[PDB]
RNA sequence: AUACUGCCAGCUGGGACUGAGGACUGCGACGUAAGUCAAGGAUGCUGGCAUAAUGGUUAUAUGCCGCCCGUCUUGAAACAC
RNA sequence: AUAUGUAAGAAGUCCUUGUUACUUAAUUGAACGUGGACAUUUGAAUGAAGAGCUUUUAGUGGGCCAUUUUUGGUAAGCAG
RNA sequence: CCUGAAAAUGGAUGGCGCUCAAGCGUGUUACCUAUACUCUACCGUCAGGGUUGAUAUGAUGCCCUGACGAGUAGGCAGGCG
């Protein structure tokens, strides 16, 4: 016998091989495995684990991301790099020439991006461009806005949304939400 | 790329002079060890002269040994049990002789036998039951690269200088003793030679401090 | 195991106050040094504020027997506890060593009144070879002159588990 | 591929120690130390022997 | 039918299954529950200060 | 019924002292106590207003809010599982400093001291702390100190 | 100059179980110079038998061990269902 | 005695304020700062098997027995 | 050691039997054997890694290394029909 001091046959606990059965996908992936391991750029290894990520974990990244993502200073001339969809936004009027490489490009997003001069590529396209990652900026999508995590750890006084399907006066806004029904939360 | 004889002869040449320094050091450990137990006794013969006794120093390393299961071990002493990495029956370790590991020893004493190792048990443990700790993984050691590998930041570079910083502790004991892995001892070839263990050696019994009678017992066991 | 005569010096531990302590010494029967050192600070716990902790062995010794091979009479005196109480008892037997006497002594003790080592203290093992120090009649009887007697029935042990004629126990 | 332990399998023990050929050559094992006669004291034997 | 009453028998093994971490400690704890004064105060030292620093490093 | 009030099981932690009682010495009332410093939990029986809870009796924290007479303390308390924040509004009577924080903060500034001796020579100061360690060999004279023999003692009644 | 203790990288024997693993590498040892070796896991030689002989299956005998399953229950082989 | 809180530092330490509407008699302080001085010892030991974190959901919510402490009871294979 | 010492079917130091014991107290050894320990093989699980090499070897392929394996209620996974 042995006093184990921490549980037994425990998996990782990250993604590997990532859910999806896309082929494509999976070309990417044993592309950026090679690359994670024969090239020690650590760009490429965060490329090769973003690729397992869910949908939900891959948020999308509007074209107004990465154009205040290029306005950092000295990031004017960076590969715009996404794992995921690039969507467009019509709340801006102004693109610059930049690069972006992503999985997915919606119809305005990659529009937008030709019609400011600059290009809408691939990641198989950006390892043969950057197999070290150079000159790159990961753009990561906001993942704690979505619609769903607004209603987690919600109890007393934490003020995380009710899951509830109408809303509206006497739906859920009495006894337990006010003191002049009971108490509040 | 011809490359039959001009890398081999280069790598070979550094493995010669690995060597000769491992072999420089490992006489130089030899005239040190023989000189401190010399040196020991010649005091004790002076202070016999003079008219005095000469009290030993207290010894510096101790190796500990487990030898209770598993099984019904109350929650503080099964705690100190495995930050002394003794997580088997029969499995030991070596702790730095302190006041912090000495009241260790204290608590686990109902199922632990312990004692004063000596260079030869040390040397044996070491040469026979050897595994270092990398990467997580318990590799055998049976090259001196394996240590060299491992703990040559400090300037442990062979077997010998791995059993040197136990058996005089040294400086870098922490991190040679923690790059062994927990020593796996057999059952005593001879026995216990006594017919219950859960006593103190002092009642009869097996556990708690023996002093020096732990090296028949580890040299039974390894 | 074999009874030893250890001699154990030890001392409290020196305080700046107090450097050079007083230095007691004991003549204890034990196995072996581990438990030679445990009785000594068993006792010297029982005689002066003092514990393992606070004081230190200076010297650890073996006192060998002056002629193991000349038989005396020794003069022993024990206390010990019984289910009851506390006795002290002198008793006396032949031997060769001071130490096989007290091996011989703790065999008595267990045997005529179950006290256990655990349970005896040696008061003092005194030699002797003097009659008319020797009081105890059972050891007074190998004194006598011209001392000699017979061991009648001599059984004899057998290797084999038969025997092909009914054993003789003539000497 | 399999533990060789030292202390048998002499060529092992050669390798991971060059000190073993000095050490066997020598018998530094079996050593002989010079004599000088240092006698205790008096009293050190007075108390050993002391009733 | 009378039952047992109460225990913490086995509350301590599971309280230490996955158990007893210290929460987990931050720079710049929440000034809530600290004195308004202070904390109106602070608001306007904290203010000069980013104004400061931006007219050095303009 | 079952009795557990606020201060229920209290008789003998509030209770003041064996000759301690009557007006709090006023140094209690000079002592500063600023945000981040670690402060003792002793509540004074006199003093009823800003009394700790008794849990909190012989607890340590952190000063983060400093009022008119009272200091908010955070401590760390064990709620099954895991430790929640605990904020107390404690008057200054019911709390005093910690003494092994001022120790440590002298070791502190000797530390950095003896780091700069060192620094101008370069002699390993090592200023981390060690056990204490087994002893080193020593010779015992016995001039003067002759030793002296023990038994075990006869058995006697002494009544 | 010795029934004790310690050490020897001292020596000489007698038994047992195991032989995992590459189309080509490592670390070492041994003679002063064809290279060998017990050095990152068994080979060499010699028999008998190409068949139910070994072995698989099954029946019995023998040695030792083996309460009736499901369930409820703190607890079931239960004289609980 | 045992059990128990806290601390043993990089979110730490050493300058006439840099800010404020707080505070002070007062550039007095308080809080938070810019620049300066500190990787093999980063300020005890031992260990660390990867940290930390989130979501969601099953079963369970009759317990019982050692040792030790202990209540009611003469006691109990009793009750707590 | 004996008296004190009385319960109901026949009866239980487990049984036989044991009397310088095979009883009792103690000491010293030798010896026996667990699914435990040491070592080795094989299965699985988990972990950590290697591998874009020739006119043979889909890269969830091939391979290296280490550790681990009890399980009701229950969860999940890979499969069988």
């Amino acid at each position: 016998g042995i006093d184990h001091t921490s549980k037994q046959h425990k998996r990782s606990g990250h993604r590997t091989a990532p859910k999806s059965d896309n082929v494509y996908l999976k070309l990417l992936v044993k592309l950026y495995t090679f690359l994670a391991r024969r090239t020690d750029a650590p760009f490429n290894k965060v490329v090769l684990k973003a690729l397992f990520l869910s949908k939900i974990n891959r948020p999308p990244v509007s074209v107004s991301r990465i154009a205040r993502a290029l306005k950092q200073e000295g990031a004017a001339n960076k590969t715009v790099v996404v794992v995921g969809t690039v969507t467009d936004d019509a709340r801006i009027f102004e693109f610059p020439k930049t690069t972006v490489a992503a999985l997915r490009f919606t119809a305005g997003a990659r529009a937008k991006i030709v019609k400011a001069g600059g290009e809408c590529i691939t990641l198989d396209q950006l390892a043969v461009r950057a197999p070290k990652g150079q000159n790159t900026l990961i753009l990561r999508g906001p993942r704690n806005s979505r619609e769903a995590v607004r209603h987690f750890g919600m109890g007393p006084h934490k003020g995380k949304a009710p899951r509830i399907l109408s809303t509206g006066r006497k739906f859920e806004r009495a006894r337990g939400r006010r003191r002049s029904k009971g108490f509040k939360v | 790329a011809e490359q039959v004889a001009a890398e081999r002869a280069a790598r070979k040449a550094a493995n010669k002079e690995k060597r000769a320094i491992i072999l420089e050091r490992n006489a130089a450990y030899q005239k040190e060890y023989e000189t401190a137990e010399r040196n020991i006794i010649q005091a004790k013969r002076d202070a016999k002269a003079a008219g005095s006794y000469y009290v030993e120093a207290q010894h510096k390393l101790v190796f500990v040994v487990r030898i209770k299961g598993i099984n019904k071990i109350p929650p503080k002493p099964r705690k100190v049990l495995q930050l002394l990495r003794l997580t088997r029956i029969n499995s030991g370790t070596f702790v730095k002789v302190t006041k912090a590991t000495l009241e260790l020893l204290k608590l686990i004493e109902p199922y632990v036998a312990y004692g004063y190792p000596s260079y030869s048990t040390i040397r044996q443990l070491v040469y026979k039951r050897g595994f270092g700790k990398i990467n997580k993984q318990r590799v055998p050691l049976s090259d001196n690269a394996i240590i060299e590998a491992n703990l040559g930041k400090y300037g442990i570079l062979s077997i010998d200088d791995l059993i040197h910083e136990i058996i005089t502790v040294g400086p870098h004991f922490k991190q040679a003793n923690n790059f062994l892995w927990p020593f796996k001892l057999s059952n005593p070839s001879g026995g216990w030679g006594v017919p219950r263990k859960f006593k103190h050696f002092i009642q009869g019994g097996s556990f708690g401090n023996r002093e020096e009678f732990i090296n028949k017992l580890v040299k039974s066991m390894n | 195991a074999h009874f030893k005569e250890y001699q154990v010096i030890g001392r409290r531990l020196p305080t700046e106050s107090v450097p050079e302590p007083k230095l007691f010494r004991m003549r204890i029967f034990a196995s072996n040094e581990v438990i030679a050192k445990s009785r000594y600070w068993y006792f010297l716990q029982k005689l002066h504020k003092v514990k393992k902790a606070s004081g230190e062995i200076v010297s650890i010794n073996q006192i060998n027997e002056a002629h193991p091979t000349k038989v005396k009479n020794f003069g022993v005196w024990v206390r010990y506890d019984s289910r009851s109480g506390t006795h002290n008892m002198y008793k006396e037997i032949r031997d060769v060593s001071r130490v096989a006497a007290v091996e011989t002594l703790y065999q008595d003790m267990a045997a005529r009144h179950r006290a256990r080592f655990r349970s005896i203290h040696i008061l003092k093992v005194a030699e002797i070879e003097k009659t008319a120090d020797v009081k105890r009649q059972y050891v007074k009887q190998f004194l006598t002159k011209d001392l000699k007697f017979p061991l009648p029935h001599r059984v004899q042990k057998s290797t084999k588990t038969f025997s092909y004629k009914r054993p003789s126990t003539f000497y | 591929v399999l533990k060789k332990n030292p202390l048998k399998n002499k060529q092992v023990l050669l390798r991971l120690n060059p000190y073993a050929k000095v050490f066997a050559a020598e018998k530094l094992g079996s050593k002989k130390a010079e004599k000088t006669g240092t006698k205790p004291a008096a009293v050190f034997t007075e108390t050993l022997k002391h009733d | 039918a009378k039952s047992k009453n109460h225990t913490a028998h086995n509350q301590t093994r599971k309280a230490h299954r996955n158990g007893i971490k210290k929460p987990k400690t931050y720079k710049y704890p929440s000034l809530k529950g600290v004195d308004p004064k202070f904390r109106r105060n602070h608001k306007h030292a904290l203010h000069g200060t980013a104004k400061a620093l931006a007219a050095a490093k303009k | 019924g079952k009795s557990h009030g606020y201060r229920s099981r209290t008789r003998y932690m509030f209770q003041r002292d064996f000759r301690k009682h009557g007006a709090v010495h006023l140094s209690t009332y000079l002592k500063v106590y600023k945000v981040g410093d670690i402060v003792d939990i002793k509540a004074n029986g006199s003093i009823q207003k800003g009394m700790p809870h008794k849990f909190y009796q012989g607890k340590t924290g952190v000063v983060y809010n400093v009022t008119k007479s009272s200091v908010g303390v955070i401590i760390n308390k064990m709620v099954g599982n895991r430790y929640l924040e605990k904020r107390l509004n404690l008057r200054v009577e019911h709390i005093k400093h910690s003494k092994c924080r001022q120790e440590f903060l002298e070791r502190v500034k000797a530390n950095a001291a003896k780091r700069a001796e060192a620094k101008a020579q370069g002699v390993a100061v090592q200023l981390k702390r060690q056990p204490a360690q087994p002893r080193e060999s020593r010779i015992v004279s016995t001039e003067g100190n002759v030793p002296q023999t023990l038994a075990p003692v006869p058995y006697e009644t002494f009544i």
